[PDB]
């Protein structure tokens, strides 16, 4: 039985080796396109801030 | 502006030298692709003939005979030209297509695509739908080295990686010269359909096993010859 | 003697030597052909008056390419001569690349497969197309022209989806113009785009694409020979 | 002309003549004026060479 | 943009685009038809073809000739169902729907009708 | 699966790194165009007066 | 013949039937497509818009068109350059290899670059 | 062959009567050629056309 | 109808509508033939027409 539930170890965490391999580099993918999303609304409120100055003035 | 009017003469003249000369070409390889689908008729008669002698001595357990318990996924094989100036042809077979998508969307079930043509198949990457596998280069004359590797990949892709738990072939019929509809057929798992009112060689269940792969390829075969002769 | 009425006008148009003063005098004559045929007599004659032609295509105008600016047939035969250091590098063989690369696409408009230099080549010159268009009442510096150009000569925006790349030239020429002016003040102060400021830009433009955001029925039975199951 | 394309395509300088040319409603009138626009900045200078 | 504003003059333009590119094709379309264009370009001349005949409307001058009442169709309302068109909202609609139609309300009765 | 843990905590970590740089970055970016923007707002105003 | 010698005329000849089944060809490409032609019309009209393009030459007095120097290329290099054109052993090289390139050296230079 | 011209690029389809004839007529138009300043006496004529 | 006509002259197959509008317009068509010199009298056409 405790060779039968290494083996499900083995297979299960080979399989969650890989999953968290892919899971760390999607993560750092998508929380870095987050940011640059959120850099990117500043920017455009930056500028829509700008236009609307200007348009004060 | 003649001069303009003058080259577009000479343009149309030319196109039409060039339709019409496709035109009797088309003529002729309707002729071939209907001899052809004549040619394999009988073979496909025959293999049927005894492939319901098999079955009639046969348990009918094989995999591609019994419906799986709950199919979430099912492969569609869309038969398409690989060549253009066939008018509605791809069009046709592709909306018949989506529909089936629909009505098996309806039924629970995600199409994963198999293509048989370029064209489907720049059709498909148009709106971004992955196909598994795709063959091209033979729509136009096809062979049985063909038909056999597309029913090969699609009985592998039942057995089963994911696979798929039923497989429909999307493809135009050829019922005269005039009419050309878009049709799709369940190639598995196949249904059992009784008539009504043998020796076997090793056994009838091995020969059974052995031959309904070689059903699958046939009909996959005709479905090619009568999209091809729909083409033309 | 029409053509010694528009000649005799334009060819007083001149850039006078420094015996006289060094002056000059830039013609922009304005001629409204009929339905777009650029055949016609008064045109041709006008065309052959002059030092160069913008032919505004009513046809491009309405696909996007304002202004219309048919770069096939329109040429200035000043050339480099009218133009500073940086544009004449950045720019060289700009209209010749565009030219080609309408011809590549009026002939690839159907092709079922094209050789990867010919999609990159009509992928560069979508991007240089979209490029060169401008709305009305928005001037651009020259240096602001030269960078924008180098954007697309230079390959900078090969990986920018065409849809995006009118902003990704907006966006990047403010970014510039409010954290790296000395780019702008070097092209204009010296006219060229010194290797320094060559590489200052290459950097800028690197580090700007990352915090870009581009918008990107019947059954097959087999018949069994017996009446029931 | 403080248009990209024309400064980058067909340059115009000073003492040659650039014909405009199209068809109606294409933007030549719209041209000549932003070209006419864009020398405010070389004005102010002050300098007759500029 | 200055005058009639960013969203007038942006669907303006993209009708606009989109007749011209049908106008292009219309070189192929005489000969080989809809079937033989690309994809994109075959969306485009479906949705081309809703937009051209969406301009068509029913007038009231029209009705002596027509019978049918004319229709009024404000300028908010035309610029929302153009940028619907253009943006591909209404392709799923058989084009005898939008004949002489004037108005999205109107749009969907006579879409229902058909 | 102990150095692929690791690998996601450091992915996750390294992340907050870089969010925050970026966000510097574009706040900078974002006061420059703002400033650029004022001045601009300043040269029309003169122009006009 | 007599003048020029055989050598010269029959590529000559060579180019100007390549080029004239190219323009009896645009007419079909245009609207038709490229796939749909023969496939020895196919490689002509190949040959035939790298022949158009190496007929393309920088002069020295467009040097202000293009910016690059320009180039003289002996009448004996152009023939044997478009000799082989004619015969496809530059069949493979992109077409921009050939565009505003003075001869075979140049041609090599610029196919290397690309 | 001037008809069946078209069919150049399908002849692997044609009647082996219509190939026959587009094979013949590719070879009378070049029958047909004759260098400048190189008259042919009639009898040599009537032998190439023969 | 005459457009009909000329779009199923082409067409593979045609939806029962298609058929229907098809079947009324040649028999419209045919109503609306007339022999020369044979004016109709109003009431004889409004039947006709009917
Ligand atoms: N680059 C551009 N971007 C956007 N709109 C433009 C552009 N150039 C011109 N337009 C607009 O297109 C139309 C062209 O007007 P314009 O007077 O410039 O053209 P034109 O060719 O001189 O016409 P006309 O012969 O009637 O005087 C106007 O609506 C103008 O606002
Ligand atoms: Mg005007």
């Amino acid at each position: 039985a405790e060779r039968e539930a290494m083996l499900a170890k083995t297979a299960a965490d080979n399989r969650k080796s890989a999953e968290q391999v892919a899971a760390a580099q999607a993560d750092y993918e998508k929380e870095m396109a987050e940011a640059r999303a959120q850099a990117s609304a500043l920017r455009d409120e930056a500028r829509a801030a700008g236009r609307s100055v200007v348009d004060e003035k | 502006t003649l001069r303009e009017l003058r080259g577009r003469i000479r343009s149309a003249g030319s196109i039409k030298k060039i339709t019409k000369a496709q035109e009797l070409i088309a003529t002729s390889r309707i002729a071939k692709a209907q001899a052809r689908v004549e040619a394999a008729r009988p073979y496909a008669a025959e293999i049927t003939n005894m492939l319901t002698e098999l079955a009639g001595a046969s348990a009918l357990d094989h995999p591609l005979l019994v419906e799986r318990k709950q199919p979430k996924r099912a492969g569609v094989l869309v038969v398409s030209s690989d060549r253009g100036l066939c008018g509605a042809y791809n069009a046709n077979v592709l909306r018949r297509a989506e529909e089936l998508f629909s009505l098996l969307r309806d039924e629970g079930k995600d199409p994963v695509l198999y293509v048989v043509g370029r064209k489907a198949l720049g059709y498909f990457s148009f709106r971004q739908r992955t196909v598994v596998e795709s063959w091209t280069g033979f729509s136009e004359r096809p062979t049985y080295e063909n038909a056999r590797e597309i029913a090969d990949t699609l009985v592998n892709a039942f057995m089963a990686i994911l696979g798929v738990d039923e497989l429909h072939i999307v493809f135009t019929e050829f019922r005269s010269m005039l009419s050309q509809t878009a049709v799709a057929r369940r190639a598995a798992p196949m249904e059992v359909e009784y008539v009504g009112e043998y020796s076997f060689e090793p056994d009838p269940e091995t020969l059974f096993d052995a031959l309904l792969p070689r059903y699958i390829a046939t009909r996959v075969y005709a479905a090619l010859l009568e999209a091809a002769a729909s083409e033309s | 003697d029409v053509f010694y009425l528009h000649s005799r006008l334009l060819e007083r148009c001149a850039k006078l030597s420094d015996e006289l003063g060094g002056g000059s005098m830039t013609g922009l004559p304005i001629i409204e052909t009929k339905a777009n045929d650029i055949s016609a007599f008064i045109p041709t004659n006008v065309i052959s008056i002059t030092d160069g032609q913008c032919f505004l295509e009513s046809d491009l105008f309405n696909q996007g390419v304002r202004p219309a600016i048919n770069v096939g047939v329109s040429v200035s035969r000043v050339g480099g001569a009218a133009q500073i250091k940086a544009m004449k590098e950045v720019a060289g063989s700009l209209r010749l690349d565009l030219s080609q690369y309408r011809e590549l696409e009026a002939f690839a408009a159907f092709a079922s497969d094209l050789d990867a230099a010919s999609k990159a080549q009509l992928d560069r010159g979508a991007r240089l197309v979209e490029l060169l268009k401008q709305p009305q009442y928005s001037p651009l510096a020259v240096e602001e022209q030269v960078v924008a150009i180098f954007l697309g000569t230079q390959g900078h925006l090969d990986s920018v989806p065409v849809e995006d790349v009118q902003r990704f030239e907006s966006e990047l020429l403010e970014h510039v113009k409010a954290s790296h002016s000395d780019i702008f003040d070097g092209i204009r102060e010296t006219k060229k785009l010194s290797e320094e400021a060559e590489e200052k830009l290459v950097s800028v433009i690197n580090e700007f694409k990352k915090g870009f955001q581009a918008s990107d029925l019947e059954k097959e039975s087999v018949k069994v020979r017996k009446p029931a199951p | 002309t403080g248009i990209k394309a024309i400064d980058a395509m067909t340059p115009i300088g000073r003492g040659q003549r650039q014909l405009i040319i199209g068809d109606r409603k294409t933007g030549k009138t719209a041209v000549c004026v932003d070209t006419i626009l864009n020398q405010r900045e070389a004005w102010l200078t002050g300098d007759p060479k500029q | 943009p200055a005058i009639v504003g960013d969203e007038h003059y942006r669907v303006a333009q993209e009708v606009i685009r989109i007749l011209q590119r049908y106008k292009d094709l219309q070189d192929i379309i005489a000969i080989l038809g809809i079937d033989e264009l690309s994809e994109e370009d075959k969306q485009l001349v479906n949705r081309a073809r809703r937009i051209e005949r969406f301009l068509s409307q029913n007038m009231m001058a029209a009705e002596q000739f027509t019978g049918q009442p004319g229709s009024t169709v404000p300028l908010k309302e035309t610029i929302e169902a153009f940028d619907k068109l253009t943006k591909g909202e209404f392709d799923h609609l058989p084009e005898q729907a939008f004949f002489l139609i004037g108005g999205l309300d109107d749009l969907a009765k006579k879409a229902e009708s058909l | 699966l102990a150095d692929a843990d690791a690998m996601h905590a450091k992915a996750l970590a390294d992340a907050k790194a870089e969010s925050e740089k970026v966000t510097e970055e574009a706040k900078q970016d974002s006061e420059r165009i703002a400033a650029q923007l004022s001045e601009q707002a300043g040269s029309e105003a003169e122009r006009i007066k």
